[PDB]
This record gives structure tokens, sequence and C-alpha cells, in this order.
């Protein structure tokens, strides 16, 4: 479950643990789920008011959103998420084609006529 | 035999004129080529549909 | 005075570097491009024009400086690209 | 017109014609069905434009050429600076 | 005026045998000599030379000598032996373009009308064509004198002919460059030329060394064409230049790709031909 991107399904078998108490291995992997949707924010998504993404995780309003949103983008802002959608700067290459390529070309005329 | 052929020879002539106005532009209204042709609309869209058809 | 990035001035700078209206500074590009003095093209819907040749002037002893330095890493350019040549199609001709 | 603009408004020309927009319209229709003036007129946004083709080739074309322009100025100026060198330090 | 000239590879041997014989001088000496040759449908031609006693002293070097009637004998022993030759003008041996060549062109104008001179070189080191050639034109022009007159370079390169492409072919037997493929461009102008364009931003450098220390005239005439070369620098890349410069690539390669694919079904017919040729013989021969 943890390979796809079902979380809900994660953390109902956090409400399913028949055996043991597990309980050291589940807090490890509530941490590696935490940096994950602080990973998973970080796509292209539009404003986000302070309730939505505050309960995607699990919290309901402690100070712990402002140190996800101090450690990573999304500025807190009036009950928003900015979007730094940008990238813009990195097309546009001849170059790197050109420093390759014109290596490449010749690299084709040495087992073309030079007889190996 | 002109009452015949002169049916056949107005549909010829229709498309005939039909793509000299519409020759000089880009996107255009459908309001003013039946203004231009003095001719409706519906039957026009019609006839234009058949063309590219 | 502009690069050669764009050099793609509008309507609205000349209206502030000659302080002349809107309505009377295509008369005059269009007959800047009429006598010959320089050679571009006009847009009217956005405002701008696109010069490409400019009549060439006269320059004192500071302008030389800027055709020294632009001039000076053209010369490893060509040095650069061309060492590629003599070493990977050395074999090709001794 | 055509020859020193890329894209005007179809108020514009008007304007300088003094005449209705539809006036100007009959004007450009058969003109370029007489294709002596190439044209791509509109009637929603009033944008015609002038010299437009698509261009899928003539753009690397142009190009080669500004190349040979530019290859045949600096054989221009090289074989003029070396004689300019030898009417000062000749002897 | 000229188009081009034609120089044959015989006038541009004849002067280095007189570059011989006059080489015991030592000290210093310009080989000058008569150029003759027969302009024909505006292209200049150059076939047969020979050298004029000539002299120079440091001091004062406006005194030049043309021993005139060793130019009107042998020329009039020229014209006899070959009637279809003529005089076409003069050349100098040319290192650097020495000062007398104003006036040897101007003292020898009265037998050809566009005598043309002709710079050749003696101790080749270059990467392009050594053999220069001016033209005379004069002007009361713009701003240096009322009498100017300066030298314009038409361009130059050698002709061939049926006759000598016989001896030059026979007379090489050396190292070359045959069998042009797809390396003969690499090397004549991919190796070589990119290097050929390093002696030419190079060149414009030397000029450049006047910017606070070097000679005294500045610009006047020298910088139209270099505000030009940076304002004709080419486009840079952002337009459809980068779109189309991919969809040509998306179509040459093409047809290398189908070239190449033919490449290894010939061979592959070629190889049964050998395996035809194997074992059809093993039992038969032994």
């Amino acid at each position: 479950y943890l390979m796809e991107g079902s979380y809900n399904k994660v953390f109902l078998a956090k409400g399913n643990i028949p055996a043991e108490s597990y309980t050291f291995f589940i807090d490890i992997l509530l941490d590696t789920i935490r940096d994950e949707i602080a990973g998973c924010i970080e796509k292209a998504y539009e404003k986000i008011l302070f309730t939505e993404a505050t309960r995607i995780l699990f919290f309901n309003t402690p100070k712990k959103m402002t140190d996800y949103a101090k450690k990573r983008g999304w500025v807190l802002g009036p009950n928003n998420y900015y979007s730094f959608a940008s990238q813009q700067q990195k097309p546009e290459d001849t170059t790197i084609p050109s420093t390759e390529l014109a290596k490449q070309v010749i690299e084709y005329a040495r087992q073309l006529e030079m007889i190996v | 035999i002109i009452s015949t052929h002169l049916a056949k020879l107005y549909d010829n002539l229709l498309e005939q004129n039909l793509i000299r106005v519409i020759e000089p532009f880009s996107r255009v209204q459908i309001e003013h080529i039946s203004s231009l042709i003095k001719l409706s609309k519906a039957d026009v869209e019609r006839k234009l549909s058949q063309m590219i058809l | 005075t502009r690069p050669a990035n764009h050099r793609q001035l509008t309507f609205e700078e000349i209206a502030k570097s000659a302080k002349i209206t809107v309505n009377e500074v295509e008369l005059l590009v269009m007959k800047a491009l009429s006598v010959g003095l320089v050679k571009g093209s006009i847009d009217e819907v956005d405002k701008r024009v696109h010069m490409t040749w400019v009549q060439p002037r006269v320059l004192d002893l500071q302008q030389i400086k800027g055709m020294k330095d632009r001039l000076e890493f053209w010369c490893t350019d060509v040095k650069s690209m061309e060492m590629l040549v003599e070493h990977q199609a050395h074999d090709i001709l001794t | 017109m055509a020859k020193y603009y890329t894209r005007i408004t179809m108020k514009r020309m008007a304007q300088l014609l003094d005449l209705s927009v539809d006036e100007s319209e009959a004007f450009l229709s058969n003109l370029v069905v007489n294709k002596t003036i190439f044209a791509k007129v509109d009637r929603l946004a009033g944008i015609i434009n002038f010299q437009r083709p698509k261009d899928p080739n003539n753009l690397l074309n142009d190009w080669s050429q500004k190349l040979n322009s530019l290859m045949s100025l600096v054989n221009k100026t090289t074989h003029l600076i070396a004689k300019e060198e030898m009417i000062h330090n000749l002897q | 005026a000229v188009q081009k000239v034609v120089v044959h590879p015989l006038v541009l041997l004849s002067v280095v045998d007189h570059f011989n014989r006059i080489g015991k001088v030592g000290n210093q000496k310009r080989v000058v000599g008569v150029l003759l040759g027969s302009w024909q449908k505006k292209v200049l031609d150059v076939s047969n030379s020979f050298a004029v006693p000539f002299d120079e002293d440091d001091k004062d070097d406006s005194v030049w000598f043309l021993d005139h009637d060793y130019l009107e004998n042998m020329y009039g022993m020229f014209k006899k032996v070959n009637a279809r030759e003529r005089i076409v003008g003069w050349y100098h041996t040319g290192p650097k373009l020495h000062k007398n060549d104003i006036a040897i062109n101007e003292l020898m104008k009265r037998y050809c009308p566009n005598s043309v001179l002709v710079i050749i070189d003696v101790k080749p080191k270059d990467l392009g064509l050594p053999t220069e050639a001016y033209i005379s034109v004069e002007e009361v022009h713009d701003d240096g004198t009322p009498t100017s007159k300066t030298f314009e370079h038409v361009t130059s390169e050698i002709g061939a002919e049926e006759a000598e492409e016989v001896g030059v072919e026979h007379l090489l037997r050396d190292i070359k460059d045959t069998t042009v493929g797809t390396l003969s461009q690499r090397i004549t102008n991919q190796v070589h030329g990119l290097k050929g364009l390093n002696s030419k931003l190079l060149d414009i450098r030397s000029y450049l060394e006047k910017v606070a220390t070097g000679k005294l005239p500045i610009n006047h005439q020298i910088i139209y064409q270099l505000q030009d070369v940076f304002n004709l620098l080419p486009d840079v890349s952002l337009q459809e230049f980068v779109k189309a410069f991919y969809l040509k690539t998306n179509d040459q390669m093409v047809v290398v790709y189908l070239a190449s694919l033919i490449r290894s079904v010939v061979a592959l017919h070629n190889l049964i031909n050998n395996k035809i040729a194997n074992r059809d013989a093993e039992k038969k021969e032994g």
C-alpha cells in the first residue's frame, strides 16, 4: 500500500495492528510519511486554505504546520499556500545538442570510412 | 435540355463564388458570408460542411 | 545604445524620449525607413518595433574597448570547438 | 503598408483611407484575388497582417544567408588592416 | 571593373627561380618583373613573366629603375614568339607591400591600362592562398589628400590548364589528400578553415593594438565595418531557430538511417557470397 499512492488504507492498517504493539515501527512510519506529504505538498497545486492540507497528514491546528511552511515554500499568508509553479528557465537548448552531436557525428564517420 | 442542365451548373458556380469570397482571410464570422452572397445561413453552413468532408 | 539581445523599443518609449504623441511616431518611423537611416519592422497592435539595422556612427577611444573585450573571448570559442576536431578526427587524417 | 508593417488593426487602416471599414474590406478583397498584395485579414479581432506565411524552411535558409554576408565581411577588413600598418611603419 | 584573376602555376614558379638567381645578393632585393597575360571576358588571365633588373637603396627610397630597353626588346621577342601573348601588368615578390609600389604602377601604365600587380610568396606559411593581387583606383575624396590613390584587392586564385595539369600532378608525387569521401571536407575546411578563421580574428586583434598606445591615426573609416560585425552577429537561440533546427535533424538523419540500414543488408548478401565459396570447395578441392 505504500508502493502506490494509497495513504489512507495505510493508516487504516494503523487502526489494525493485530499481533503485538508494533509501536516503534509505525512511529518511524509516521516520520517517513511526514516528509513524504511535505514532499507531495510541493506538486502543482492551487491555493489551499489552512484546513484542507492542514488535515491531509493528521493534525488539527498546532504550530507544526509552520514547521513545514517555513521548511519548504507555499508561503504562510491569508489562508493561502502560494504556488511557485514556474518551470520556465531550462528549455531552448541548441548548445547542449551542439556540443554532444558534433562529437557523435564524427563518431559516425569513425566506423564509416576508417577500416577497423 | 438547358432546363435540365442549369441546376447542375448552379451547384458548380455556387462553390465557385464560395471559394472566391472565403479566400482572403483567416477565422471569420458566418453572419458575413451569408451577407456577402445574399443567401441564408443554415443552408450555407451545411454546404460549407460538405466542403471539408 | 540597446544591445543586440532585443533592440525592440515601444512607441510609448518614443513618446517619452521625444515627447511627441502616439499618433505621429508611425509617421515618423515610416520616414526613417524611407530615407534609409534605419532598417527594421513595425508592429501596430503590440506597440513595438523590431529594429534590425542602424546607421553606423563614429566613436572615440572608449568604444573600441567594448570592441576589444567583446572580441577577445570570441577567440577562445573558435579555439575550443575546433580542438574537438583535431582530436576526434585525428586518425581520419594524419 | 504591406512593405513596412507587420500587423496593423482594421480600424487603423480605414482611418488612413478616410472611408468605411467595409469599404476597406472590398479594397483588400479584389487585390489578393488579384494576388498583387498578399494579406490575411480578420473580421473578429480586426487583426490583419502582411507577408506572413507559415515559414517552415526560410528561417534557417535566411539564417544561412546571414552567415555568408558575415563571412564575406570579415574577409573585407582583414586584407584592409594589413596594408594600413604598411603606411606608417614600412621602413 | 575586374571580376577576378587567373594565375597559372608556371608564372607562380617562374618567379621562384629568379628569386633563386638573385638570392646571392644576400642583403636585400625584391624581385620585380613584367607580368604577361591576356584578359578576356572580364576575367584577368596570367600566363608568362620574366624579371627586369631592379635595385633599391634604403636612404631616400624613392629611386627606382626599370631598364625599359630590356622591357622593349624582350617583350618584342615575346610578342614575336607568341602574338597571342601580351602585357597584362607587372608583379613584385611582395613580402610586405614596399613603398615604391605606388608609382611603379604609374610608371608603366602607358602599356597596360589596367596595369595590375601581383604579390606572391617566397617563404610559404599560411592557411589561405598565398597569392595576392590589387588594383589601381584613385580618389579626390573624403578626407585624406587632394591627390589620393589606394590599392584594392581583387580576389585571387590559381587557375589550371589541361597542358599544365599533366605537369604539376607529375611534379607533386608527394603526400596527398585524394579520395574525397566523408573525410576530405573534414580536413580541407573543418580541421583547417576553423583555424583559418583564427588568423582573421587575430588580424583585427592586431589593429586593436592602438587603444591608447599605438599609431596616431585613429579610426575614421575602419570602424564602420567593425560596428556592423557585432550588429550582423547572428540570431540568438530562442526562436524557432531552436525548433526548426531539431526539425531538419529529424529529417536529415532519417536519410542516414535508411542509408545505413541498406549498408548492413548489402554486406550480408556478400557474406553468403563467401559461404557459397567456402563450403562448395572443401569437398570439391580438399
